[PDB]
RNA sequence: GAAAUAUGUCUGAAAGAGUUACUUUGAUAGAGUAAAUAAUAGGAGCCCCCCUUAUUUC
């Protein structure tokens, strides 16, 4: 038949992506991984800390307006930093995101930062655009509830959580969300979509149904 | 409005053609269909209704253009309008030094001749056809509307033959509307960017999603009834002549 | 069908913006004439019935803008469409070496004010009002129309400040119509070129007349009710954006 | 060869200007750098030998320029070249409709009358000076090298108002072309895309990194000694005038 | 410098092309005069020195081609430049309706064929031979200079095929350079306007010297030698890559 | 003092759909090469009950 455009579409896509990501860059909204957690993780949690890192970057990456993901407090000799250089390879400095040793309280304005964790009282309400989102990177198989909190009432940020139970008829789960899913909720909340499809993200095992 | 208006369209049997046939033969006017024998024209030309008619006829082919032209007079009497949206695609690089694979000639050869050289054989054969209608109150016999692409200005990896032919529209746009003022015709060039015709279509949905992203906004491929929309409105203005309108959505396209 | 549609037109009480209000006033849609005090624009508000208005404002000035734009609000409750039709024409060479004269900055600052800096204050202004509309089938949120000129590409001896003005609206089209692509508001230009209004009382008759019959085709001034048709069919076409269309009749400005 | 002309480089201090200002007096012509006078230019004019002189002028600001140019004058007693490259970009959207921001007017003002206005501005100051040369052999009297970017031709989302005021720049240049062709001075203009200058300092590393990637060939950032000795040739080719060369190395932006 | 490249430079042995390859051979580099066999090239050839051959071949034919590009690499061991300088030109109207003439389409097929084609075969040809070249320190393995004619973009009355051929080369000439980017061929386009060749030289001396009047600056026919010293200029500049440079001196062709 | 479920991408009895990196892809990339995934919250003896961990019924 008669073609238009040559096979090349997955080099198309990247590069499309790409200069998305660079845009975002420059006018997204800031999304914060606190990679501050290596002392609680072990070898495993760590393992996967860093496997949905790639994962939320990837969901990001394809958004149709992307984050402006900020790797922060990212320790450049931890093992953090090391598995996400051995896991990106060649693209870690390629990424179009920031990775910086300063803690988010040192880039954006206090009272622009919400930590999100599920210990925290205050419920999400809507999503808010001029908010800067702290998604603590971590995986609590040895639960120590009251870190991401702690942490968050020490740094002197305010806090949220979802809305899980307001939305969804938990029964019996742990509330703690993966990576990857926490991003895909907020991408969602920041397109317009309401929480029911934004929290169709969530494990089925975790919920029977919305309400 | 256009009623009364006799249209002559090639490659109108599928895609923008097509979109721009239905919309003027539902807004009144008439269509002659110009495409290949094979082209299933017929069967769109009899759903169409008695308005329009088909004549199998290639664009690359001096006496095939003649004798649509001729059936379009004998059975409307008149050509008010000409739209050339018959073209075919081809993507090849000019060379690719891993495989040691070279563009071929022929390929370039019949991008040109269908893409290039068809729309110059019907926009003179249609100007010859159309000198011979009364000038209107403003002193207009006809409107040529050739289509090019958004490739012409900015084709991307592989496109070298496609763009260059509508390059070469875009390039002689201007000459023709002046080889045709004292006669009175109105010569102008649609560059459509991403359009939802069985070019792209048939592509994996997939790769549709992605083009569809591509696009600023509408974040949508294009509708041919859009092209249909921008042929009647240059149609009716008058004052539109030697010009090339990207109907593309915004969208440069990608390296 | 433009049904319904309110549009914001600027320097509607004279020329190509008062035939714009004109035509989109006679098919339903409201016009909000944002001209300035003096221009006598309530006359024609007037005249054009109850769907139009007439605000007061200098482009040049946000605050003027801002009251005209909640004049609008207030009255028809949205801004569905803006054009930006409001500029001045001076002619004045760069450097006269026989005469010894040098173009004033005072000038050049001027024309630049009014008709980039006025075009971007109201593309900033109205594109706020616009974007908290609710997007349509489709998720349009509104179109706005620019007015450059031909003298943005081919621009004549003593037009350095109005071809400047009207290059920086032509280079301005796109990456505005990038930054609003999200929101859902279109953002074409048009880009005129010899038409028949006050704009040219200042060019001698002769030299007008001279002009009118250098177009191609036709080969007289353009009607501005052909420039209103133009912003019609960009309001209507869905898929025209970040696009330059010349409408101009096929005429090249020679030196 | 250029050896023993005068050029009076705006923006000399810095990037493009400081590149062209060494490749101009390494080669042996006089070069007078009209920047800012916290730009730090007088070091640069002490490295650079006493060919070169330091002229603190703000190109917005008419006064400045005229004494620079009657420094320059003093100084070499001549004006053969003009190098307007001082400018300076920003990054803003039009409307940021999840933020509630929409473009300030003052950085849209300010990037105008830095980078359009004073363009001009140095333009019609300098073709007084320029007009005073004998005509050469060839009957020229000067050139005139204005600074543009591919913004002018397709920005970027928050790049509004300096794609506006390239866009100008763009539009402009061949007005004053052929205002200044009978006194037989050159006017051309540079479309430089991503060069490895001071201007960059703004953007992050990794979308510089990116967008130097996306250069189809050569794949980096552009290296100022090109723009420089594009520069040169401009100056040495008299039949190139009125004209804008995209010195960007094919890359095409995306929003 | 230029010293020790090899330039295959199509339609050397008369005009732009003969004076592209004087300038080359006289600062140092060889060249490849590829013109007909009845073109008086071997003359030429003979003339500029032991460093410049002629090889007939007609670029309308890919045997030809090779074995010229054969005899360069023969010769000379490598082809690091090329220069397309061949192509004719055709005048005829589209349709004259007081003579009842219409343009024939074997005059549109054969400038079709012998510019846009044969720019197209001695590309890609070229493309592969010079793809085993070892990337220089920069990467890049050669450079494709294309000549276009402002009848791509301000084409005149009776210049349709000239017009399409020369719209042609300048659409496919970004294409070309995404797809030889990864090598490292940089391809460029020239488009020069009027120069005192036989294309022009031939002509009576009133229509000259009235064609000289027209140019805004330099008043007169374009030099050959500045058309070479554009082509050195962009084998110099690394960073010139899918871009038009218009060398026309200003002029805008009149309808 | 008794009872519960308890899948770090999801679904699950191995497996399927997803994730990351590199392939300039001739129309099946509808794919290859390499990362990640092979004790179901942590560990033990042998699916089976044992303590701890986050919830929840008297
Ligand atoms: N589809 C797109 O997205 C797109 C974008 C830009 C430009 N275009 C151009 O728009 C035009 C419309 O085509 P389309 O998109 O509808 O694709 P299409 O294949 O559906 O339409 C092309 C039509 O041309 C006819 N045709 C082909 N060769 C012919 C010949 N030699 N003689 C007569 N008729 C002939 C075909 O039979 C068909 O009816 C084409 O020239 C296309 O290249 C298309
Ligand atoms: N007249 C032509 O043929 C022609 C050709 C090309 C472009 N244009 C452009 O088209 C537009 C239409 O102008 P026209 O031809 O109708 O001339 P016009 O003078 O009739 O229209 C210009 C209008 O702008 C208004 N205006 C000027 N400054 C204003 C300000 N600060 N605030 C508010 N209103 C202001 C005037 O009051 C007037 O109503 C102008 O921008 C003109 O430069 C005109
Ligand atoms: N940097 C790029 O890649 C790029 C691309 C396209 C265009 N440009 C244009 O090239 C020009 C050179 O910029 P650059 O890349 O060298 O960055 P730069 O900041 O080094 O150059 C700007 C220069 O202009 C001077 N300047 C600024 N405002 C001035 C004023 N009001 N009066 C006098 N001097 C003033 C500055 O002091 C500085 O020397 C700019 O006009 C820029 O817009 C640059
Ligand atoms: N003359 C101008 O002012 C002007 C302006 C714009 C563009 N051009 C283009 O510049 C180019 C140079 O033309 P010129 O002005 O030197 O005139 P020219 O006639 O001297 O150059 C044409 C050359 O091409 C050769 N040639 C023609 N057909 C050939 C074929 N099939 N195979 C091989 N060689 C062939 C001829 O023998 C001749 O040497 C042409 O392509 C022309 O279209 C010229
Ligand atoms: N229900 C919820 N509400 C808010 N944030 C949540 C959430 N579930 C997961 N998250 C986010 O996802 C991250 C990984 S979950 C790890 C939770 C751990 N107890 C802690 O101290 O944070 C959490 O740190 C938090 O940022």
């Amino acid at each position: 038949k008669n073609f238009l455009f040559l096979r090349l579409w997955d080099r198309n896509m990247d590069i499309a992506m790409g200069w998305k990501g660079a845009q975002a860059m420059q006018f997204g909204q800031p999304l914060v991984f606190d990679m501050a957690y290596e002392n609680y993780m072990k070898r495993k949690e760590l393992q996967n800390t860093v496997s949905q890192l790639l994962e939320s970057e990837g969901w990001n990456r394809r958004n149709v307006d992307p984050f402006h993901i900020y790797f922060c407090n990212l320790k450049i000799d931890g093992a953090l930093h090391r598995e996400l250089v051995k896991r990106y390879q060649e693209k870690w400095d390629k990424l179009l995101l920031t990775s910086t040793e300063k803690s988010h309280v040192d880039l954006f304005p206090k009272d622009s930062i919400i930590y999100l964790t599920a210990d925290s009282p205050n419920v999400m309400t809507t999503f808010r655009h001029d908010k800067v989102y702290v998604i603590g990177s971590f995986v609590d198989k040895s639960m120590q509830p009251g870190t991401s909190l702690a942490k968050a009432k020490r740094l002197n940020l305010a806090t949220e959580c979802l809305p899980l139970d307001k939305y969804l008829q938990w029964e019996i789960g742990n509330k703690n969300l993966t990576l990857d899913q926490m991003i895909r909720i907020l991408l969602c909340l920041k397109n317009n979509g309401n929480w029911q499809e934004a929290l169709q993200f969530v494990p089925k095992r975790k919920h029977t149904g919305f309400l | 409005s256009v009623k009364g208006l006799v249209a002559v369209i090639t490659g109108g049997a599928s895609g923008l053609g097509l979109a721009t046939a239905e919309r003027l033969v539902g807004q009144g006017a008439s269509a002659v269909l110009l495409d290949l024998p094979n082209s299933g024209g017929e069967a769109q030309a009899k759903k169409l209704g008695n308005n329009c008619v088909f004549a199998p006829a290639d664009v690359t082919s001096e006496k095939d253009v003649q004798t649509a032209l001729a059936l379009a007079k004998g059975k409307f009497g008149r050509v008010d309008v000409a739209v050339n949206c018959a073209g075919i695609a081809v993507a090849s690089k000019t060379y690719n030094l891993k495989k040691g694979q070279t563009h071929t000639l022929e390929d370039f050869q019949r991008v040109l001749d269908v893409n290039l050289m068809g729309t110059f054989n019907v926009i003179r054969l249609v100007a010859g056809e159309m000198g011979q209608n009364e000038p209107d109150q403003g002193g207009q016999r006809g409107v040529i509307i050739n289509t090019a692409s958004v490739a012409a200005f900015e084709g991307q990896v592989g496109q070298a033959a496609y763009s260059a032919s509508k390059g070469g529209i875009v390039g002689m746009t201007l000459p023709i509307a002046r080889d045709l003022a004292p006669i009175g015709i109105r010569v102008m060039t649609i560059a459509p960017g991403l359009f939802g015709t069985p070019l792209l279509t048939s592509l994996p949905e997939k790769v549709c999603n992605f083009l569809a992203s591509q696009v600023p906004f509408p974040s949508r491929l294009g509708d041919p009834a859009e092209y249909a929309h921008l042929v009647q409105a240059i149609i009716e203005n008058p004052f539109l002549n030697g010009e090339v309108i990207r109907l593309d959505g915004a969208i440069r396209m990608q390296p």
